[PDB]
């Protein structure tokens, strides 16, 4: 079963999919191929929770009926520079304007 | 050109509304005039009596947006084999992003105000040119 | 897999498969590996990327199709973007 995702760090967002049975570590190999940083320099998150390399995305709550194509789930990303990791940080999207009078 | 054949050979059909819309079934009579039939709520079904060679199509009963039936535009009842009815599966199409945006805007703005919206005239025309059964029959002929 | 970068007016960088982006003929012409959109904010361009995923998944499928969802707040802006991108 496919799960659909946005992987997010700072002002970067990646759209991709994976198997419900695939691992956190395997998802990092995907990010490696796109952003050129190996798994050991990556941390992935569900909200504030750190994900274990050997766990499946299913175990970690990404399921085919919550992580949908038209409304994908978010996975957090943090990079290590030198000795220590950065803190997780995800820039929010822009805010829409007021609804025009005619749409109220 | 587009009209039912007066074949006189019965054909039982199940209309299955596998969409989230309220569905309006439309029978094309023998002169080609579109004739509307009772509506189906979303997720509901009806066993109905029709005839071989009769043309049907399906619409959102409120906005007239077009729906598909067994993955296509038109439905024609076939011969029933073994006393088993024909299944007519009614579904959402994959609307373009443009056409879906137009559906939502239409459902939020009264037609009198489409012209007060801050968009190119080209889109004002697109909004007022709302789906219509007659137009689609003129197209489907060509 | 080949990816491309679509960058919004406010600087957000969205990375999607090349195949999914070629849904827009406009994007295809702007490439023929990054593209800058000076008029499309991120709250709109993220929704565009989600439609790509939705279209490629449900085109030519017999599994029942769900409604592609659009909030009232972002509709006018999304219409304008769909018009320009021809999607
Ligand atoms: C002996 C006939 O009746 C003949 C015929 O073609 N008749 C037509 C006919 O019976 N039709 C036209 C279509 O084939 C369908 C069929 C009909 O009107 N069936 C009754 C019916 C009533 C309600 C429904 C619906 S649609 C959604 N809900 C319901 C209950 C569907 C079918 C009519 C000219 C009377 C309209 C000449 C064969």
């Amino acid at each position: 079963m496919d799960v659909f995702l946005m992987i997010r760090r700072h002002k970067t967002t990646i759209f991709t999919d994976a198997k419900e049975s695939s691992t956190v570590f395997e998802l990092k190999r995907i990010v490696e191929g796109i952003l050129k940083r190996p798994p050991d320099e990556q941390r992935l998150y569900k909200d504030d929770q750190l994900l274990d390399d050997g766990k499946t995305l299913g175990e970690c709550g990404f399921t085919s009926q919550t992580a949908r194509p038209q409304a994908p789930a978010t996975v957090g990303l943090a990079f290590r520079a030198d000795d220590t990791f950065e803190a997780l940080c995800i820039e929010p999207f822009s805010s829409p304007p007021e609804l025009p009078d005619v749409m109220k | 050109v587009l009209r039912s054949v007066n074949s006189r050979e019965p054909s039982q059909v199940i209309f299955c509304n596998r969409s989230p819309r309220v569905v309006l079934p439309v029978w094309l009579n023998f002169d080609g005039e579109p004739q509307p039939y009772p509506t189906l709520p979303p997720g509901t079904g009806r066993r109905i009596h029709s005839y071989r060679g009769h043309l049907w199509l399906f619409r959102d009963a409120g906005t007239h947006d077009g729906l598909l039936v067994n993955q296509t535009e038109l439905f024609v009842p076939s011969l029933n084999v073994d006393g088993q009815p024909i299944f007519a599966n009614i579904t959402l199409p994959v609307y373009t992003l443009k056409e879906r945006c137009l559906q939502v805007v239409r459902s939020l703005v009264k037609p009198e105000n489409y012209r007060r919206l801050d968009i190119v005239r080209s889109l004002y025309e697109d909004l007022e040119d709302h789906p219509n059964v007659q137009k689609d029959l003129e197209r489907l002929t060509q | 897999m080949m990816y491309v970068k679509l960058i919004s007016s406010d600087g957000h960088e969205f990375i999607v498969k090349r195949e999914h982006a070629l849904t827009s003929g406009t994007i295809k012409a702007m490439l023929s590996n990054e593209v800058n959109f000076r008029e499309i904010p991120s709250h709109v361009l993220s929704k565009v990327c989600m439609y790509f995923t939705y279209k490629v998944r449900y085109t030519n499928s017999s599994t029942e199709i769900p409604e592609f969802p659009i909030a009232p707040e972002i509709a006018l802006e999304l219409l304008m973007a769909a018009n320009f991108l021809d999607c």
